[PDB]
């Protein structure tokens, strides 16, 4: 069953998430104002930038993450950043209208807002489909934080050095998730739940890939790169 | 180098 360590792992992750995800979305007011020719870029650039900071705050609390070297921690964050932001955004996504509801109407985002950031349906369509399938899973918050932590500590991320150590940390998280599903997730919602969760990690790899492509495209234009932030440039590329 | 990421990591 759920050993003491595993129960500890869940509590730590839950708290780490609670300390990095503000469901009141109060900070969105500090971002450059959203405008509804890439009129949403300044706003979403700031939102993404803000989100990267929050994802880092979460990662540092992942039991074992700090044991990794500086370079491996950096490699994991740069490669998973966009994936965890997509994954954590599911919390504000609504299947009512396929949009992300972050408090007010000014901070309620849809397919048009993302396109107005310079992205095409080649990314947006599968992004919504992802959000929909993840939502359909109705994960317990415990499963949600474990999935984000597992996504961050992935051994196959390019540039990783101590893959062995990275894999050990992730396996400890995986076994925690698997065991939690058996012991705390009642059927039928638990039916192949683990496998479906891992499929979403594969889905994220594909989304990451497409995002990077469109990002390289968008940021290649100095006028667009100019509207981004220093953190976004450092993490996503320059 | 990643100064900002590094700074946020420590
Ligand atoms: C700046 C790089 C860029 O490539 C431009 C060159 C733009 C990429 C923007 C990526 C996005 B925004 B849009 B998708 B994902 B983020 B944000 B917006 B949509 B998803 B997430 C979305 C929904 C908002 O989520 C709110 C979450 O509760 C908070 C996330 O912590």
């Amino acid at each position: 069953k759920l050993s003491e360590e595993q129960q500890h792992i869940i509590a730590i992750l839950l708290d780490a998430h609670h300390k990095t995800y503000d469901p009141t979305y109060a900070d969105f007011r500090d971002f450059r104002p959203p405008v509804r020719p890439l009129s949403m870029l300044p706003h979403l650039a700031d939102l993404v930038s803000y989100s990267i900071q929050k994802v880092i705050g979460f990662a540092k609390m992942i039991p074992g993450f700090r044991d990794l070297t500086s370079d491996d921690q950096i490699v994991l964050l740069k490669s998973s950043a966009i994936e965890v932001i997509m994954l954590r955004s599911n919390q504000s996504f609504t299947m009512d209208d396929m949009s992300w509801d972050c408090g007010s109407q000014d901070y309620k985002y849809d397919v048009t807002d993302v396109s107005k950031a310079g992205h095409t349906l080649e990314l947006i369509e599968p992004l919504i489909k992802f959000q929909v399938g993840l939502k359909k899973l109705n994960l317990h918050e415990e499963e949600h934080v474990l999935l984000m932590a597992i996504c961050i500590v992935s051994p196959d991320r390019p540039g990783v050095q101590d893959a062995k150590l990275v894999e050990a940390i992730q396996d400890r998280l995986s076994n925690t998730l698997q065991t939690y599903i058996r012991c705390r997730h009642p059927p039928p919602g638990s039916h192949q739940l683990y496998a479906k969760m891992i499929q979403k990690l594969a889905d994220l790899r594909s989304l990451n890939e497409e995002h990077s492509k469109q990002y390289r495209s968008l940021s290649f234009q100095p006028e667009n790169s100019m509207k981004l932030t220093p953190l976004v440039l450092e993490v996503f590329g320059n | 180098n990643h100064p900002m990421l590094m700074n946020l990591l420590k």
